[PDB]
RNA sequence: AAAA
RNA sequence: AAAA
């Protein structure tokens, strides 16, 4: 049985041998990561397996168990039941686990570099999850599943003016010029929201400034999305000043996550899930 | 010649070595150096282990045992190949990567490997480890450290740039005193680079690099090695093909203008206008935007050039105009603002306004004055 | 042709050792056997004497101006003289008054080392060869506070001047052109305000008001330091 | 304009 | 705008 570690040995340059060899000499590294019942989550995570094997095929979960020590959990943001809409569980949620997984998991692959997979289940929760973990993760956001978002500067692109728009619309509403808050329904998901989040903002805010952007091919590549909702809201904050932001967004897992990425904690954005609750506020992520 | 490992003495393929117990040659040393060698000692030392510093006088205390092919086995003890060595005492300029950090220890141990990884693309003998045993610099000495957040107090940022900054670079060249320093710059906070650079100066040669987060890696987005075209003015508007400059005047009675930087993704002019008409008085302004492509700055190309055309707008609009005090409220990138500290310098009457994410209105605050960094 | 490099520092000890051991390097590249410890051994003119030095920042008062130029810079290049001065100073103004009182290097900072670019009756005399333009601020100053409305502009490639060349072109040019307003007009007193690099500066003193620009002042900027003849 |  |  001393052979492998040997065969180690012989391979290394700084079920199969070519699963040995790469993972002895490769650089990046793959982590499959789900925010998520249990057997569920199971599935979820083989699927993700076999998704990262596509383009890597000497990569294995057991394997990366065996190498690096980050089993299944560590790669899981796991929890029973139905996600309350109380901020608290919200919050905890993320101080537990999804505030230092990153962290603890490159720390784990100290000297090789890191491509992240991560996929997603909650919609509104993804954009807390993506400015957790930043624009400058070289990650791979998939969605059978389907790698939609490359990021392996692009995705921060703003020159896109509202003429040249080829996928999304944008209407910035403004009503009370001298007020600093905007409201920012995204309209990419199922379900339109634009009502219910025009009512709560004038009922329940007192916001009259709002921001409106509006099923997707899966198979393209996702970021011209990201790079004209970024532009909009950075042409929005052209000739006004906002001292507050609120989502009231359906899109996919994927977007929500990239746009928490993009967008980060810079802005004062807190993210009201929709079943409305200020579940995390971005400027409080770190 | 003398060196010293925990010393021994190297005279001018015989590299015999006398010692108490049984003289012997290591012929392989002289043909590793280059040159014939008859080597002293002092003492008698057990264990092969004084081999190292031989071999480095032959090409500060060493450690190691020397192998026939070059590499290097187990104060400098951390180094393994021959050229790494050859590299750390025969060149002209030290890399000197600091890394403007504030948060958790983990990210910032993180952040330094990435930036010895891009060090050693362009310097492959080039390691932390090494350095640190070579010249003694550590990584928090490289680093701009604090736990956590930065307060959003311009006391604490003052003293931020106090305590560590103001003379960080003056010591670390005070450290590599013989060699000339070929500063690597990264870092996070965007408008500390401002008076980061602006204690740098113009007079440093500098990497300033950007990571390409597709790959992890830096890249070097200003050169300023191998600099007056940092201070290139000649850049007429007519000639303007990076960035994209507009100068209001509405009341020129007051001497007063804001400078409005906006070369990354997130706007700052809206809340950086309301702030100047609002908080500030004034009218006046010099707005600095992108061309074509904003919010993405090619890190492959040089970005020399939107340095040198936002000087030359700069110094256009001190033209015809006498300025008592410039504000500055920037989005850019960390290394942009870096340059443009190191170009502007503390020559003009710049406050600088940060934007904290994490505050209450107003998020602005003048954190510091560019005139005033000297004081 | 003995070496003598003096700089102009004002600040801290270990820069003012850091420039000029840059300085030393750039004489030691035109003549070798030459160094600090040999110019202390030698001569005996130690690191101190050949540095215009000033602990701190100038202060923006003129008798300190005056201080400066009288206890040391007039005594500086006349009693510390065959010999050929190599001068880099750190004030821009202030070379005015050292070169009124040889090689002229000025530093280029991406290999960091120098290189050896030398070797009424009111008007404002301008020249603006630097990067910050001192057009709007010395004019606005002569309007308001010394009554100039004549004005004497000397200005290519702006903000890169090759500093690998002779910049005696600049320096002849300048002077053809201040010796064609003498002629034209007859000027009492001359006002001269300048952006300009330090080697360029000391070059124009070797060839009458003076006005600096302080970062670290309130308005007004600029004030007639001193008189170029005095 | 305080090594332009 | 806290590795843009």
């Amino acid at each position: 049985s001393w052979q492998l570690a040997v065969l180690a040995t012989l391979l290394v340059k700084d079920k199969k041998i070519e699963q040995l060899d790469a993972w002895l000499n490769t650089e990046t590294i793959p982590l499959p990561v789900i925010q998520y019942e249990e057997n569920e989550l199971k599935r979820w995570q083989k699927a993700m397996e076999q998704k990262v094997q596509e383009k890597f095929s000497w990569f294995s979960y057991e394997l990366l168990e065996d190498f690096y020590g980050i089993t299944n959990s560590d790669l899981a943001i796991f929890g029973n039941g139905i996600l309350p809409f109380e901020a608290n569980a919200w919050q905890k949620l993320l101080q537990e686990q999804v505030k230092d997984k990153f962290k603890l998991l490159e720390d784990k692959v100290m000297p090789k570099k890191v491509l992240w997979f991560y996929a997603g289940q909650i919609s509104t929760l993804q954009l807390g999850i993506g400015a957790l973990f930043g624009f400058k993760r070289a990650v791979s956001i998939l969605q059978t599943y389907h790698e939609v978002f490359i990021l392996y500067r692009q995705l921060k692109n703003v020159s896109v003016k509202k003429e040249d728009y080829q996928y999304i619309q944008s209407e910035l509403l403004i009503n009370e010029p001298h007020k600093n808050e905007l409201g920012f329904i995204i309209y990419l998901g199922s379900h339109n929201p634009i009502g219910e989040a025009k009512a709560y903002c004038q009922k329940q805010l007192q916001i009259n400034n709002f921001l409106i952007i509006q099923v997707m091919e899966t198979s393209q590549n996702w970021l011209p999305y990201l790079q004209e909702i970024n532009s909009a809201l950075n042409t929005a904050r052209q000739e006004y000043h906002w001292e507050r932001i609120h989502l009231f967004q359906t899109a996919p897992t994927a977007l929500c996550m990239a746009l928490g990425i993009a967008v980060g904690h810079f802005l004062p954005v807190d993210v009201y899930h929709y079943q409305y609750r200020c579940v995390f506020s971005l400027d409080k992520m770190l | 010649k003398i060196g010293l490992f925990p010393k021994v003495f190297v005279y001018k393929p015989i590299a015999l070595a006398i010692l108490g117990d049984k003289i012997e040659n290591f012929s392989y040393l002289a043909q590793l150096g280059k040159q014939n060698c008859l080597i002293g000692f002092n003492k008698n030392i057990q264990g092969n282990s004084w081999q190292l510093a031989v071999l480095a006088t032959l090409l500060i205390a060493y450690s190691g045992i020397v192998l026939p092919s070059g590499e290097i086995i187990t104060l400098v003890h951390r180094i393994k190949k021959i050229e790494q060595l050859d590299a750390w005492l025969n060149t002209e300029t030290i890399p000197l990567p600091v890394i403007q950090y504030q948060g958790e220890e983990n990210e910032l141990k993180r952040w330094q490997k990435a930036m010895e990884q891009k060090v050693q693309e362009k310097f492959s003998w080039f390691s932390y480890e090494l350095l640190e045993d070579f010249y003694g610099i550590t990584n928090s000495d490289l680093a701009i450290f604090g736990n956590g957040i930065l307060p959003f107090e311009a006391n604490a940022w003052q003293k931020l740039l106090q305590e560590q900054v103001k003379d960080k670079f003056k010591l670390l060249e005070d450290k590599v005193m013989p060699k000339k320093v070929l500063w690597f710059y990264a870092g996070q906070i965007s408008t500390l680079q401002l008076g980061i650079g602006a204690l740098f100066g113009f007079k440093r040669a500098v990497s300033i690099l950007q990571m390409e987060f597709s790959n992890t890696t830096y890249h070097e987005v200003f050169i300023l090695y191998g600099a007056r075209q940092l201070k290139n003015v000649s850049v007429k508007k007519e000639d303007y093909q990076y960035i994209q400059s507009e100068l209001l005047i509405n009341e020129p009675h007051k001497n007063e203008l804001g400078f409005i930087i906006y070369l990354g993704s997130h706007n700052p002019i809206g809340e950086a206008k309301a702030y100047c008409q609002k908080q500030l008085q004034i009218n006046n302004f010099l707005i600095i935007q992108a061309r074509e492509n904003q919010g993405v700055m090619e890190t492959s190309q040089n970005w020399l050039p939107y340095l040198q055309e936002i000087n030359s707008a700069l110094n256009t609009a001190r033209q015809e105009y006498h300025w008592e005090r410039i504000h500055l409220f920037q989005t850019a990138p960390t290394a942009l603002c870096m340059a443009l500290g190191i170009a502007v310098g503390h020559f003009l009457p710049v406050d600088v306004y940060h934007y904290q994410f994490n505050a209450e209105e107003p998020k602005y605050r003048c954190v510091f004055s560019l005139d005033k960094m000297l004081n």
